[PDB]
């Protein structure tokens, strides 16, 4: 039984493209606050450098037939082909629009595309149409299909611009194919229970010190290491992670035990890490790879291994469970267990020992939606800020 | 029809062809520029191993370009929808718009035409219309302008006049000489101006109101229209339309700088000729609608009051227009017209008026020159 897209699921606009002589797959991106204008987030390295999803993953708020969007401008549905469907940032929480400004990128006959903060107009509404002659007009649209996207606005595709030195995203007459891929599904996440892609605090066996990297003192390289804290840490955005995992389809699943992951530590945008010398270490995008970047969660220290388990589409089985249910890290390749140092505000190092201690067990406590849009908003102005400073001082 | 040709045109955007495809594209306005070298040069427009013989190229370019503009102008929707608010057809119009750049429909309007001169023998050599760039050409721009992107602006009004289309309507009052008004290039140019250019000054005559401070170019039009009215070769369909328009225009022109117009019109009326309906009629409304600025001291707070010139010249004009419709014989519409303008023109003068010792001395002698008038 193949399932099929529906509104209020979350997915990603990824199109192929064919640079060189070889597929890479750019996923449709954008930045809530600063640039309004949409971009591409290769995914196709995700071994090498991860891709950034929260910003590329888009809800379907309303499936509408056109004489139902006409009408509705003049005043859980399954997506069927040619009808109006408006897409909203799940991070910004804005939605995809024509915005009828080109950049000049050489297509005098275009207009880029962006976020827009109102839904009233045709601007936002997009039109999906099939790809080849498998799928029809009235259709229900499977989940794993090539769609073609039309502005109601300017009947223009949304368009893979090619002529630029750099790929860009823009409504044009020709038509780029894309395919949707299904990140999370609202009615079927269980409450109370881990999903891929939740922001949320490494609470240690004390509950009362978190996992975090050292003060903004300004000094970023000091700011790579990682260690225990607690107090007013538990509240601060300096002990917030992000758990990506490393599948882009069905990234919003429960997670499993055993199940690799990256953790990302959302104020500074480094990944969890570890180094030859065992011990962690934040490492950039760029340079942040399975090797040393994949983390498991383990019910108990006990050292039958799980194996391998090939993940299952769909949503699946809740298993990890919120406030209650202990965690041990172990690191997928080399296979040690996180523990605290115990070397002597605690500032209590935190290393990798496959021995360990015995109370190494870390409990999950989710951050506040406003928690993580304000922790995301603070990295990206810390960003821009320190760029407007170096170039003030040039 | 139009909506469906439109959305087929968008999905095949190669039938705009090179200059518009996007892609690469030069514009409208350089692909036209291009057609003018493109004529100008024989290898280019010729085969080189008239029009059955030799298709010229850089006409055909243009044509071929004049005609999609024409279409998609065409293809325009109607206003009265776009005051309804009809969302299909604002979106059709943005489209045309998006696809067509006003800059490029103004360049193209404001590219000069070639004049057809006498030569050494007195013969008129006349360049081929075929082979180069032809007013329909520039017919099909004001088509598209004014059925797409609309001319609501005073001030895009005041500077599409001047940069496009006064230079056309000198251009064809320089024609207007009987030697050379038989030539091809002047019937084509008095049509693309009587059809598409001036119509559209008569439907954008209430824009003219705040045309104060430039001064100048109104006169200049209005000089230009009244000197293409006095041509010899213009039909009677085309007559009606100046005719038509220069009244339209006259009513809603400030009062002040027409006298500039009217010191002709002192010197032209009283001849009584067929070629002088036009004028009085002019003369009738002007002063019917501006009656009381001539004969009450202060007139129209905005509009002012007389300078004393224009007492006079209207003192002149009235004992003109006396005295010739006196010792003219009886002829039927020509005293039903006059007595109107006669009427208007003895309400606007002051009855107290005191006429000025002062004579005019060395007046325009090409107003006085009537062989050309120049």
């Amino acid at each position: 039984e193949i399932q099929f897209l529906r509104t209020d699921d979350e997915v990603v606009l990824q199109c192929t493209a064919t640079i060189h002589k070889e597929q890479q797959k750019l996923c449709l991106a954008a930045e809530g606050f600063g640039n309004r204008l949409c971009f591409l987030e290769s995914t196709s390295n995700s071994k090498n450098v991860p891709p950034d999803l929260s910003i590329c993953t888009f809800v379907l708020e309303q499936s509408l037939s056109v004489r139902a969007l006409q009408e509705m401008l003049a005043n859980h549905r399954t997506l069927l082909y040619g009808h109006a469907i408006l897409l909203r940032h799940s991070y910004s929480g804005m939605y995809l629009c024509c915005l009828s400004t080109s950049r000049s990128s050489t297509d005098k006959l275009a207009f880029d595309v962006g976020l827009q903060e109102d839904t009233t107009g045709e601007a936002c509404w997009w039109t999906i149409h099939p790809a080849s002659k498998q799928r029809s007009e009235g259709e229900k649209v499977r989940v794993g299909d090539d769609l073609i996207l039309v502005s109601v606005s300017s009947e223009r595709y949304l368009h893979l611009s090619y002529g630029n030195g750099s790929l860009h995203v823009d409504a044009a007459f020709q038509q780029t194919l894309w395919s949707v891929a299904p990140i999370s599904s609202g009615s079927e996440a269980a409450q109370g229970y881990l999903i891929g892609g939740d922001v949320l605090r490494l609470l240690h066996g004390h509950m009362d010190e978190c996992l975090t990297v050292p003060s903004g003192e300004h000094g970023e390289e000091q700011r790579r290491t990682v260690h225990y804290e607690g107090g007013a840490v538990s509240v601060h955005a300096r002990s917030l992670w992000r758990l990506e995992t490393l599948r882009v389809a069905w990234s919003g699943s429960h997670i499993r035990w055993g199940q690799p992951f990256r953790l990302r530590h959302v104020t500074t945008g480094k990944y969890l890490s570890l180094m030859e010398d065992k011990n962690l270490l934040l490492m950039d995008k760029e340079k942040a790879d399975v090797k040393s970047t994949a983390f498991t969660f383990r019910s108990s220290k006990e050292k039958l291994d799980v194996g391998v388990r090939k993940e299952v589409d769909g949503m699946g089985t809740s298993e990890i469970k919120y406030g209650d249910s202990v965690c041990y890290i172990q690191h997928v390749d080399t296979g040690l267990w996180l523990t605290y140092q115990s070397v002597d505000s605690i500032q209590r190092k935190a290393i990798m020992h496959h021995e360990g201690h015995m109370d190494d067990g870390i409990s999950l406590s989710r951050s506040q939606h406003e928690e993580s849009r304000t922790a995301r908003v603070i990295r990206s102005t810390v960003f821009l800020f320190n760029r407007f400073i170096r170039g003030l001082d040039a | 029809n139009a909506n469906v040709v439109v959305r087929l045109l968008i999905r095949r955007p190669e039938c705009f062809g090179p200059a518009l495809r996007g892609e690469g594209g030069n514009g409208l306005l350089a692909a036209m520029e291009e057609a003018i070298k493109i004529a100008e040069d024989p290898s280019r427009d010729g085969p080189s191993p008239e029009e059955d013989d030799t298709i010229h190229m850089g006409n055909a370019i243009m044509t071929f370009y004049s005609a999609l503009i024409d279409l998609l102008g065409r293809c325009a929707p109607e206003m009265h929808l776009i005051h309804a608010g009809k969302g299909e057809a604002i979106r059709i119009r943005s489209i045309l718009r998006s696809l067509i750049p006003l800059g490029d429909l103004v360049g193209v309007i404001s590219i000069a035409f070639q004049m057809p001169t006498i030569a050494k023998d007195g013969n008129v050599v006349e360049p081929d219309m075929s082979a180069g760039f032809c007013p329909d050409h520039k017919a099909a721009m004001v088509l598209f302008l004014d059925r797409v992107y609309g001319i609501e602006v005073q001030d895009f009004l005041l500077h599409l006049l001047e940069v496009g289309f006064l230079p056309d309507l000198r251009a064809a009052a320089s024609l207007d000489t009987a030697a050379l008004s038989a030539t091809d290039m002047a019937l084509a140019l008095n049509r693309y101006l009587c059809t598409a250019v001036l119509p559209l000054l008569t439907r954008c005559a209430p824009l003219f109101a705040g045309t104060e401070h430039h001064a100048s170019l109104i006169d200049s039009l209005l000089h230009t229209v009244y000197r293409l009215s006095k041509g010899c070769s213009l039909t009677k369909a085309q007559r009606d339309s100046i005719e038509v328009c220069l009244l339209s225009i006259c009513g809603q022109l400030r009062p002040s700088m027409m006298q500039h117009l009217l010191r002709r019109l002192v010197f032209d009326v009283p001849l009584l000729n067929e070629h002088a309906k036009m004028p009085l009629k002019l003369l009738t409304n002007h002063y019917e609608r501006c009656w009381k600025y001539y004969c009450l001291p202060g007139g129209w707070g905005n509009f002012g009051a007389a300078s004393e010139e224009e007492l006079h010249l209207s003192r002149k004009l009235f004992w003109g227009i006396f005295d010739a419709l006196s010792q003219k014989k009886y002829e039927q519409e020509l005293f039903k017209l006059a007595l109107p303008c006669l009427s208007a023109v003895a309400g606007a003068l002051p009855p107290d008026y005191m006429e000025s010792n002062y004579v005019s001395m060395m007046e325009k002698q090409s107003s006085m020159d009537s062989e050309g008038n120049f």
